[PDB]
Parts: structure tokens; C-alpha cells; sequence
């Protein structure tokens, strides 16, 4: 009833098992052929960057079916609201459950057991449009239809032109803060990140599409005729928002401590949290110290900060500055070009707070050799 | 290390922590059973039976199935003889060295190897014949070996008639798999391969072999 036979057909299924993330045809075919013997006879056979956070219960999830090979978050207002996961077999019914067990928000499954195949009307999709509350900006009203692997989609909207008066920041969460399209009209448009609202050429004193809705409006993508380059809103955009803040990411961030915590960083050391703590640390560490010596304010500058090599030259020689006491006051970029290279406007925007790292490091080193 | 004083002999039940979530009810089955029991001597004595719930659950990584103890003289211990004198624990030895390749051994038992769960299904009967308590023992067995296959990933059972509709008594997609009593005749544990089946799904679950040298005595 067990024989050598069986040993044969689980032999390559062993071989090949994990050699068919790129086996050949015959080999593929073959396991789904054995696969199916076995399991009556030995029974086992554009996102981006998501840091640990999520990615931990992320990994607790995909145990609960193998299936599952990759998890669907939406990302709102600094906030990973998953909805579901490519499953295959599992039914997102208990994964929503537990991405709530692991930490994982979840919206408000407000899902109306649908018999016959139909999309959502005035009624149909407001009334439950109060019951979800959601402080979250989800517009998608899906409705999965469980005995299925995908969904129902319903959503109904207008569009019009809206007049900006002018754009701010908006705090969101520690440091961070969102673009708030103001209008002539005394209303707040979102948008998503800083580079939905650099696509849109955004500007002050004119018309511009945006797509209403009752419980949300969103600033409608672009359709016009665009002759203003991307550098030239650039530089805009870092202009408006302030001197202030860089860009870290998706957002912005004010410039802060965070230099010295990146300084600290770079030089093997305690966390500083004034300047003078500082000094003393690198004074009676002679190491440090002495790996300081050797170096320059600019090299060490751009080195806590990660700009390649070059590039940040071609930056740097298309600015002009104003500097006392060896220490930069102001600058400003007079050619735009550049910016148009997406390996520049990443360094451009992140700027300000290497202005102000800079200055602090003329600062230490003054102090240090002094 | 737990115990728990029962209604009938022996009056006392060490049980290891693996064994605690069915404990509980294990004493409530045996009060109402135990007084039939013992109207009649028995072997393993009734100073044994629950011995090897005292052993850990989750060192083990096959459990052994043999349906029965001894007839003449057992010590609650399943296939186990002090002086290799009978003949399911020899024809184990025997089909074991057969692959291993030593064959010159003092004696055998099969409890120490690691990862292995000498196991019977009913816990004793009477002197001399075989399952003659099966009326006895059967919801206890149920719920010991419900407990026992979520800790073990593997089952062998021995019997090839006994063990035939147990796949409906186990509620878990367990791997379970069926052989053939070597005691018996037509030389069963002849015509069957046994082993080396064993540390093959404990392969393609991605775990560690069974040790089956260490069984032997020198």
C-alpha cells in the first residue's frame, strides 16, 4: 500500500519542489500532476518601501494561507489601511480580522450580502457611505462577493475648475505636514503626497480641474497644455512651503534636531541633544576628533547625508549664496535645468536641512580646534 | 509534573504540562469505567497504563501505533521486553538493522530514539488474549490520540485491518499512513517496507530525520 513506487513520484517532487521558481515546462507540469497524487497521499507538497511596522503582522498574516502572496495597502494621511491581500484560497474575511490581531488598521467591513450581481445607486452606496465614518479618505465603495477572488467596484462623482488662492502645510502627524489647496472660495482641497501635487503644475490665481465628491474632494489630476517645465514648479513649490521644511519621503518634515541625530550617527556616538554635548563627545573621543581633523566642512556635510558623488556638484555650481562668519545665510538657485534630472530635484528638495547640518559642523569644528 | 487523584486504583495520575488540555476530562472518563476494569487481573498491571504521559509532547516527531500490549507480561511500555524475548520488538529490531547495518546487538527498545512516541491504542486487556477491553478504552483512546497527532506531524500505524477507517477518527488533514503487523505471518515485515519513508516526509516538511540507531543495546 506503500511501495517503491510512491518513493519515485515524492522523490522529484522533493528535487523539484524548490527548484520551480525557474524550472523547466515539463518539470512544472509534472508537480501540478503530483501535487494532485500527493495531497491524497502525503497531504503537504506600484507600491513601494512599507517599513517593519506593517511588514511584521504582514508576515503573521501570509501564515494564515499560503495562498496569500502579497498584502494591499492603501496609504492615507501617514497611514497603512490595508483592505485586503491576493489571496487564493483564503476569503479576506478572516484577514482583515487578523491584520486587526497584528496591529493592522482596518476599515469599517460594512459589506451588504449581495445575491444578484448589481452596482451600487444614490441610496445604495450613501447609506452605507454614513455607516463606514471613515476619518480615512477611502472613496472606493467595493464590495467583495465571497466565492470569488475579486470585486464590485462603484463610485460616482462630478468634476469642475476651482479657483487657488494659495497653498499651505497642514500638520498630519509628528513633524509632518500635507499640501491644503486654499481657494478664492474659502475651501480646502488634499491631495496625496508632495508629487501628486507637483504633477499637477499646481499654482496660485487660476482655474484648475478637481473631482467633487459628497464626503471627500480631491484635487483632479492634470489635462491642460503644459509649456512650464517641472524644475520651474520645483523650485516654486520649495519656495512656497517655507524655508522650514525639507522633504522627507511622501511628506514634508521641519528642520530640527534631526541633524544632530543624523551627525550623531555618522560618527559612532551618543545621542547629543545640544551642541555643546556634542563638543565635549567628539573632544574626549580622540577618534573622532581626529577623524574630523583630516576633513572638510563640505565632504563631512554631504557625507551625513548620503548625495552620491557628483551630481550634488552640478547643484551646487548652479546656485549662489551668501555666507558670513563662513557660514551660509541664504542661497538661491538661478538655473533651473538641472532640476529637471530626477537624481537632482531628490537632492534639491532635501536641502534646508543640509544648509543647516552644515552650519553646525563649521560650527563644532570651529569650537573643537579652537 | 502535575497530578491528580482518581476514583480507582491506582489512585494517582503524573501527568507532564503537554498532557494538561485533556487531563481534565481523562479522569472523568475513567471513574465511571475503572470499577469493571479491575474485576479481573490484567497486564500491564493497573500500576501502570498512563505511564508515558509523563514524557514531553513536543520533543516528538513520529509516534508508533501498535494497537495492543502485551498479552503475557508487559510493563506499560509498548514493544518493550527486558530480555528480548518477544517477537514484535525482535521483528522491529530485526527490519531496523536490516537497513541500518550493524546486526550484531545486545537488545532493543524502542522509547529512548528521539522523537518517537512508543504509543498503544488501548492502554491494557486481559491476561493472555487481545483486545478483550476495547469496550472500555475507546473514547479515552480517541480523545488521547486527537491529542496526540497535533503535536506529531506523522502517523504509522500498526495493523492493516484494525487501523482502517481511523481517518474518519481524526478530524486534522494528519499524514497517516498504514502498515502491516510484523508479528503476524506472511511475513509481513517482509513484503513491507517500514521506514525510510519516515525521514522522507520529515524531509518534505523540512524537518530532521529519525535516529534508528540508537534503539539498539550493546
Amino acid at each position: 500500500m506503500t511501495s517503491s513506487a510512491d518513493l519515485t513520484n515524492l522523490k522529484e517532487l522533493l528535487s523539484l519542489y524548490k527548484s520551480l521558481r525557474f524550472s523547466d515546462s515539463v518539470a512544472i507540469e509534472k508537480y501540478n500532476s503530483l501535487v494532485e497524487w500527493g495531497t491524497s497521499t502525503y497531504w503537504k507538497i506600484n507600491s513601494f518601501q512599507i517599513p517593519d511596522e506593517i511588514r511584521s503582522a504582514c508576515n503573521k498574516v501570509l501564515d494564515s494561507d499560503n495562498g496569500i502572496d502579497f498584502l494591499r495597502f492603501v496609504l492615507l494621511n501617514n497611514r497603512w489601511i490595508m483592505e485586503d491581500a491576493i489571496s487564493k484560497y483564503q476569503s479576506p474575511v478572516n484577514i482583515f480580522k487578523l491584520a486587526s490581531e497584528y496591529g493592522l488598521n482596518i476599515p469599517n467591513y460594512l459589506e451588504i450580502e449581495i445575491e444578484e450581481d448589481t452596482l451600487f445607486d444614490d441610496e445604495l452606496y450613501s447609506i452605507m457611505e454614513r455607516s463606514f465614518d471613515d476619518t480615512f479618505p477611502k472613496i472606493s465603495i467595493s464590495y467583495i462577493k465571497l466565492g470569488e477572488l475579486k470585486r464590485q467596484v462603484v463610485d460616482f462623482f462630478k468634476f469642475s475648475f476651482m479657483y487657488i488662492e494659495s497653498i499651505k502645510v497642514d500638520r498630519i502627524g509628528d513633524n509632518i505636514f500635507i499640501p491644503s489647496v486654499i481657494t478664492k472660495s474659502g475651501k480646502k482641497i488634499l491631495v496625496k503626497d508632495v508629487d501628486h501635487l507637483i504633477r499637477s503644475k499646481v499654482r496660485e490665481h487660476t482655474f484648475v480641474k478637481v473631482k467633487k465628491k459628497n464626503t471627500f474632494s480631491i484635487l483632479y489630476d492634470y489635462d491642460g497644455n503644459g509649456t512650464e517645465t517641472r524644475g520651474e514648479v520645483i523650485k516654486r513649490i520649495i519656495d512656497t512651503i517655507g524655508r522650514d521644511y525639507y522633504v522627507n519621503g511622501k511628506y514634508f518634515s521641519k528642520v530640527g534636531i534631526a541633524g544632530l541625530k543624523q551627525l550623531t550617527n555618522k560618527l559612532d556616538i551618543n545621542e547629543c541633544a545640544t551642541v555643546d554635548e556634542l563638543v565635549d563627545e567628539i573632544n574626549k573621543s580622540g577618534t573622532v576628533k581626529r577623524k574630523i581633523k583630516n576633513q572638510s566642512v563640505f565632504d563631512l556635510s554631504r557625507e551625513c547625508l548620503g548625495y552620491p558623488e557628483a551630481d550634488f556638484i552640478t547643484l551646487v555650481n548652479n546656485m549662489r549664496f551668501k555666507i558670513e562668519n563662513c557660514k551660509v545665510v541664504n542661497f538661491n538657485i538661478e538655473n533651473t535645468n538641472c532640476l529637471n534630472n530626477p537624481s537632482i530635484e531628490t537632492i534639491y528638495g532635501n536641502f534646508n536641512q543640509f544648509v543647516s547640518i552644515f552650519n553646525t559642523v563649521t560650527d563644532v569644528k570651529k569650537r573643537l580646534f579652537e | 509534573m502535575n497530578s491528580v487523584t482518581i476514583s480507582h486504583a491506582p489512585y494517582t495520575i503524573t501527568y507532564h504540562d503537554d498532557w494538561e488540555p485533556v487531563m481534565s476530562q481523562l479522569v472523568e472518563f475513567y471513574n465511571e469505567v475503572a470499577s469493571w476494569l479491575l474485576r479481573d487481573e490484567t497486564s500491564p498491571i493497573p500500576d501502570k497504563f498512563f505511564i508515558q504521559l509523563k514524557q514531553p509532547l513536543r520533543n516528538k516527531r513520529v509516534c508508533v501505533c501498535g494497537i495492543d500490549p502485551y498479552p503475557k507480561d508487559g510493563t506499560g511500555v509498548p514493544f518493550e521486553s527486558p530480555n528480548f524475548t518477544k517477537k514484535s520488538i525482535k521483528e522491529i529490531a530485526s527490519s531496523i538493522s536490516r537497513l541500518t547495518g550493524v546486526i550484531d546487538y545486545k537488545g532493543y527498545n524502542l522509547n529512548i530514539i528521539d522523537g518517537v512516541i512508543p504509543w498503544n491504542y488501548y492502554l491494557s486487556c486481559k491476561l493472555g488474549e487481545t483486545k478483550s477491553h476495547a469496550i472500555y478504552w475507546d473514547k479515552i483512546s480517541k480523545l488521547l490520540l486527537q491529542h496526540i497527532t497535533k503535536h506529531v506531524s506523522v502517523l504509522y500505524c500498526l495493523g492493516k485491518t484494525d487501523f482502517s477507517n481511523i481517518r474518519a477518527k481524526l478530524e486534522s488533514p494528519v499524514t497517516t499512513i498504514v502498515g502491516y503487523h510484523p508479528a503476524a505471518r506472511d511475513h509481513q515485515f517482509e513484503k513491507d517496507r517500514s521506514f525510510e519513508i519516515i525521514n522522507v516526509l520529515l524531509e518534505l516538511d523540512n524537518k530532521t530525520p529519525i535516529n534508528w540507531a540508537q534503539g539498539f543495546i550493546y
